[PDB]
């Protein structure tokens, strides 16, 4: 029994559900839609690293002396880049928008449809929660973090890359960290998405205890159970405060590691590119492209 | 067996001052006994040679310190040895060896005997101040407190309450 | 809301208990509870400890007077035939696992040399007493 | 060619001992090793027995929060000691490990130490740390025989060394002072009663879960306590059994209690404009400040260490920019070579190693900043909450007309108002940092690159304005959806 | 977008106006890179404290009602 | 609880082992069974098989003293089975067969 709910529960709490929301995304942007938004985002940070790259290799000529000709490739290149991130944005605004609108027509015409029976058997008020609130959500904050979450991991992969091209001994140091950085990722999504349902599942009552003492005022204060009420209020706000302290907590914790992770790559690219460098006569650029 | 035994139960640092002390003794008592042989046959003037000597490279008394030093604890150098002509010298070899080997036993049996009952540790029992007299079943009865403090369990503990009174 | 592990290894969480202060006579004991595997392992640190820290010392008194140096003769060593500091760490160990080796045996003129012998052999069968006691 | 301590030029001529023993060169760095050394040996078995009734109190010894900022600023200098010994040391013949691989084991000294004190301070055994104690003296004592042997050649300020190690004497001296501190506040080895102290009472509460206000301070700075909790909710889950109750100062009552002090000193100060706004603001500051300020003081030395990193990086990449990239070994005293600021700082391998130093207390102290901003909004909320909730309880329902639709306004006010302030108070460090920040940011680009720059900075900062912008348009965009959703 | 085109157009005028407008000053990889990387790092706070200070007049005026509130009238205690 | 009105958290009763003489000290070198006989003056005297569930709060230790002719140690086996452990009207298998050459005692027998 508690064995089992358990064993379901952690089941469910790995499942990320990754089929379910490409599915969602596929069917709902469209085949043309959603090419045109990957296209768009690899476009962007392609241009993006090329032009780091060829400034790099511009300032080393400069300095071992066409400079007045090599800017105007930069100028061009500059212009493609900013052209690049506007026909980006636009595509992940307009994909947004367009997935809302057909999963709010597919969803008005699915219930309006509904069988009689199903709306005597399941509560309307867990409908209509299920119905306004998530497609709200869809609505107004999916498209800023599938936008915000492309451009970051993108900008990652792009990064790393740039430091095995100035560094091709860096994957011997790269295995090791991107596993533990894999394993922090994944010992904290599942405890993180339990505390954030945790945490609005205790916040509300504070909500909700706040709504019942302003209603019944006369009547709580008729009783004289005051010093009840005041240690009632402690006790619903301590559990609030402590998971919203939980959260942050854990939350820091994740940022930590990668952080310090992040500084461990600087000295392993630092560190070799030095010694490759000096050696092996590799220009002054790659190494400070690489460096920042 | 009385005097022998009560160095037994004396604290760490008594007894390392006492086993420190024996062994730099010992050492000590050596190096005279060693300084006297030299004094009989090895001079301080070397007189280059000119008689066989049992001790060589024995040249001072800090010397013969160094040969009890190593022959005590078995060691053993061989810049200094000892060797024939000298009877008496191959005779407290004998008895430095075997004070030696039995010196070190004796105490060695002492830190045995010490890692034992240092084990103890029985000032660990939990009591209460004053005694408690009330009722219990329906009837007074006298009643205490107890409590024990050892990680470990008092295994087949018995309890006697001794009433002690002038009658 | 057990009390007693159907096991054998009844655990009770004894709190509410005052600071109870740790002597090094409770430390001792609980070196002889360790197993095997961690027994060996600390034996092994505590007599490279102890011989590497005496050859430090013996370094340093070889140092101190002179005898790092070539010695044209003159200069008396404080222990013979030593040159460096891997010399100087085999003179110590022989003197404290009572091996002996008389090529690079200690000589008089440096009672400093002598202080430091004789500790080591106090210090040393202490020690090698101590080891013998615990995993007895 | 062999491999001793000191080089073999000269024949080893340098390991003579004449002239006096203690002012002879190779003779006073090997003195130095001898207390780390016994310090290694003095610590390893003791360390390995101790690798219910203690594991539940997490005591400390005073002074313990400058302790460990004292190591680390400790073993901070001795790495950059070992990259000083090094530089000087490569442009010799041999190879003249005396340089650092005495500062090499000083560092395994240093983080010996500090874990053996970790791991005796589990339990209150003031006893057991006097090897530390006899350990640092040693050290003290070897550290100012290399300043007066130094002041007796007469260096000066132009190697890093004598500066080093004139640092060391009084980073050695520190730790002398705040270890003899423990004595008159304890009093357990020169004394017949020790004056023990009892653990705080969350600490010693049997259901507590969030200790990090009472741990040592390198997991108080990494959450590295984390790591147990962090791999128990992996398997089972969250729930109320493994959180427990908040600590006594973090819990609300005692925040309420700090929030009435603060009143009743506002109103004893000025009752001229009583429950004023100013007023309250008043009264959070000096109820709150001392964190708040703490963690403002935090953000702008992360602020500082992160200018320093794009400050780092300009000299590796000038350093490879320079044609020649030759050593410096001009400047030397009594035949053995010694580094210069004005070279030291060029080195690629010491700029990179000190530039992770570097980085690393950047990306901790940062983060120290912002969980004090957090960790003072919570307790904030937990206080001003029940100050409404005290005020609910005494005001007075006249006027039902008015108090109705009241109801629903407070009732909004306490779950959007208060959410509000502590973002204001979450992003407060923030606030008092980005002046400075961007002054010292534009300052820097000037000197980087010059008038070019200077375009450039306003450039970046002409997108500011924008972001206001948009953020009132989104705000206006914000409200008509949501006006038209509530009716939809 | 703005905040993704702020720091490229920003850079891109820097390494422009530089050469094309005072020339006396020739750029190097080591000015470059330390412009680049102050520019990375100073792109978050400018773009972050455009809401710090819209996160402070709201904070405000909330705070301001709060105060009006706790002013109102209050039910008289006994005596 | 008691009639005085206070409470116990821990109160504990012994019921001996009832052995043949009333002492608390047997001999067993092969597996035996050992019953304890409630009578009037024992806890069992009110046992209901209602309260034989898992979440009562009646425990009942049977600890193990006895020492080794080897060494001369002394050991403290503790065993805790609860009432959700033991059933109602139940009874042991014959644990112990017999055997030309020697007794033989089914260890797997005591779980059935
Ligand atoms: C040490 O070496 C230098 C360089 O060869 C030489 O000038 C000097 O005379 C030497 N000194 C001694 C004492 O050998």
């Amino acid at each position: 029994s508690e064995e089992d709910d358990n064993l379901s529960s952690v089941l469910h709490q790995r499942a990320k559900i990754p089929w379910r929301a490409c599915t969602k995304y596929l069917s709902s942007a469209g085949i043309l839609l959603l090419s045109l938004l990957v296209f768009s985002q690899l476009l962007k940070h392609m241009v993006l690293v090329a032009i780091d790259y060829w400034l790099a290799k511009w300032t080393d000529s400069a300095l071992v002396l066409d400079q007045s000709v090599y800017a105007m490739v930069f100028t061009l290149l500059c212009s493609l880049g900013i052209v690049l991130c506007l026909v980006t944005s636009v595509t992940v605004e307009w994909t947004g928008l367009k997935v809302a609108k057909r999963l709010h027509r597919s969803l008005l015409n699915r219930i309006i449809l509904a069988p009689m029976r199903f709306f005597e058997t399941t509560p309307l008020g867990s409908i209509l929660n299920r119905f306004s609130s998530d497609c709200n959500t869809i609505d107004q904050h999916i498209p800023s973090t599938l936008e915000c979450l492309s451009r970051s991991t993108l900008l990652c992969v792009s990064a790393l890359t740039v430091i095995s091209y100035v560094t091709p001994v860096f994957l011997v140091a790269l295995l090791p960290l991107a596993v533990v950085c894999y394993f922090i990722q994944k010992y904290f999504r599942v405890a993180s998405r339990d505390l954030q349902q945790l945490d609005d599942t205790t916040q509300l009552p504070l909500v909700s205890h706040f709504a019942e003492t302003v209603e019944g005022l006369t009547t709580i204060r008729a009783f004289r159970y005051e010093a009840r009420f005041q240690q009632k209020l402690l006790e619903y706000t301590d559990s609030n405060n402590i998971a919203s302290l939980f959260l942050t907590a854990a939350n820091r914790w994740l940022e930590v590691c990668m952080e310090y992770i992040g500084a461990c790559v600087v000295l392993i690219a630092a560190a070799t590119s030095i010694s490759n460098s000096l050696h092996r006569e590799l220009s002054a650029g790659l190494v400070g492209l690489g460096l920042t | 067996q009385d005097v022998f035994t009560t160095l037994v139960d004396l604290k760490w640092p008594h007894t390392l001052l006492i086993f420190t002390m024996s062994f730099l003794c010992s050492w000590l008592l050596f190096a005279m006994v060693w300084w006297l042989i030299a004094f009989a046959h090895g001079d301080l003037a070397p007189g280059e040679g000119t008689n066989v000597p049992c001790v060589t490279s024995i040249h001072s008394f800090s010397s013969a310190f160094l040969f009890s030093i190593e022959v005590q604890v078995t060691i053993g150098f061989g810049g200094r040895m000892v060797t024939e002509e000298c009877p008496l010298a191959i005779l407290i070899l004998i008895v430095q060896n075997i004070v030696g080997l039995m010196i070190n036993a004796i105490m060695l049996g002492c830190i045995f005997m010490k890692t034992a009952q240092a084990h103890r540790r029985a000032e660990t029992l939990i009591f209460s101040k004053h005694a408690v007299i009330t009722l219990r079943h329906g009837r007074l009865c006298f009643m205490l407190r107890v409590g024990d403090l050892r990680k470990s369990m008092i295994i087949s503990a018995t309890i006697h309450m001794q009433v002690v009174r002038k009658t | 809301a057990r009390f007693v592990s159907k096991k054998g290894n009844c655990n009770v969480a004894h709190k509410n208990i005052r600071e109870q202060g740790r002597f090094l006579q409770d430390v001792f004991t609980t070196l002889v509870d360790l197993k095997w595997p961690h027994t060996l392992l600390i034996f092994t640190m505590s007599f490279l400890c102890s011989w590497l820290l005496f050859a430090m010392v013996w370094w340093l008194i070889a140092f101190a007077h002179g005898d790092l140096a070539p010695g044209e003769g003159t200069n008396v060593p404080c222990v013979t035939s030593i040159h460096s500091f891997s010399s100087a760490f085999l003179f110590s160990i022989e003197v404290q696992v009572t091996i002996g080796f008389g090529g690079r045996m200690v000589t008089e003129e440096c009672p400093l040399a002598i202080l430091i012998l004789i500790v080591q052999n106090i210090v040393g069968l202490m020690i090698n007493a101590i080891m013998l006691g615990c995993i007895f | 060619m062999p491999l001793a301590f000191c080089g073999t030029e000269n024949h080893s001529a340098a390991y003579r001992v004449d002239q006096g023993v203690l002012n002879n060169g190779c003779f006073v760095d090997a003195l130095n090793v001898v207390p780390h050394v016994f310090l290694l040996f003095i610590t390893f078995p003791i360390l390995f027995i101790g690798w219910h009734i203690h594991h539940s109190t997490w005591l400390h010894f005073p002074g313990h929060n400058l302790r460990w900022i004292l190591t680390f600023i400790l073993l901070f200098v001795l790495v950059c000691e070992i990259a000083e010994g090094i530089l000087s040391d490569g442009v010799t013949e041999s190879r003249h490990l005396h340089l650092y691989m005495p500062a090499g084991m000083a560092f395994m000294a240093a983080i010996t130490s500090v874990v053996y004190y970790h791991n005796i301070e589990t339990s209150n055994f003031p006893k057991l740390l006097i090897a530390l104690l006899i350990y640092w003296t040693l050290a003290f004592i070897t550290k100012t025989i290399k300043f007066v042997k130094f002041y007796d050649h007469a260096i000066g300020f132009s190697q890093l060394r004598f500066c080093l190690t004139g640092l060391l004497v009084i980073l050695y001296g520190m730790l002398l002072l705040v270890e003899v501190n423990v004595i008159r506040v304890r009093r357990y080895i020169f004394f017949k009663t020790p004056r023990e102290v009892k653990p705080p009472e969350d600490l010693q509460d049997l259901g507590v879960r969030f200790l990090q206000p009472f741990v040592n301070l390198l997991s108080k700075g990494t959450y590295w306590w984390m790591n147990a909790f962090i791999k128990t909710a992996h398997k089972k889950p969250i729930d109320l059994r493994a959180i427990a109750k908040l600590p006594i100062a973090m819990r609300a009552l005692t925040n309420y209690q700090r929030l009435c002090v603060a009143f009743d000193a506002q109103a004893r100060k000025d009752t001229q404009s009583p429950q004023g706004a100013r007023a309250i603001w008043r009264a959070l500051c000096h109820a709150f400040g001392r964190r708040l300020i703490l963690s403002s003081t935090f953000r702008i030395l992360a602020d500082l260490l992160g200018f320093a990193g794009p400050l780092c990086i300009f000299g590796i990449v000038d350093h490879l920019g320079k044609e020649n990239h030759v050593f410096q070994p001009k400047t030397q005293f009594l035949g053995v070579y010694f580094v210069s600021s004005q070279e030291f700082l060029g080195n690629a391998y010491v700029l990179a190693v000190l530039l992770f130093l570097a980085l690393l207390l950047q990306r901790t102290f940062l983060q120290a900043s912002y969980y004090v901003a957090i960790e003072t909004g919570i307790n904030l909320r937990g206080a001003i909450q029940t100050k409404i909730y005290n005020k609910i309880m005494h005001m007075s329902t006249s006027n039902l007309s008015m108090g109705e639709m009241t109801a629903g306004q407070i009732c909004n006010l306490v779950a959007i108002d208060t959410n509000q302030l502590m973002w204001f108070f979450f992003l407060c460090p923030n606030l008092w940092t980005m002046p400075v920040q961007i002054i010292v940011g534009v300052i820097l680009l000037y000197y980087i690159l010059g008038v070019s720059a200077l375009i450039g900075a306003a450039v970046i900062i002409l997108l500011a304005p924008v972001q206001y912008f948009v953020a009132t348009k989104l705000s206006q965009a914000q409200r008509t959806t949501l006006e038209h959703s509530n009716e939809r | 977008f703005m905040n993704t085109a702020i720091p490229i157009a920003a850079v891109l005028i820097t390494f422009v106006g530089h050469v094309s407008f005072f020339k006396e000053s020739d750029l190097s990889p080591s000015v470059a890179f330390a412009s680049l990387s102050l520019f990375h790092i100073l792109v978050t706070p400018l773009f972050l404290l455009s809401s710090v200070v819209r996160s402070t007049v709201k904070a405000l005026v909330s705070v301001q009602k709060l105060s009006e509130f706790l002013s109102s009238a209050e039910i008289r205690e006994e005596q | 609880t008691s009639p005085e009105g206070e409470v116990v958290p821990l109160h504990q009763v012994d019921i001996p082992m009832e052995n043949g003489v009333g002492g608390n000290s047997i001999f067993l070198v092969a597996p035996l069974i050992i019953y304890h006989v409630i009578d009037s003056n024992s806890p069992l005297y009110d046992l209901a098989p209602s309260d034989l569930h898992h979440h009562q709060d009646l425990e009942i230790i049977v600890i193990l003293e006895g020492v080794v002719e080897t060494t001369g140690i002394t050991t403290q086996a503790r065993t805790s089975y609860l009432a959700d452990e033991i059933l109602w009207g139940q009874r042991f298998v014959p644990i112990v067969a017999e055997e030309d050459g020697r007794y033989s005692v089914d260890y797997s027998k005591f779980g059935n």
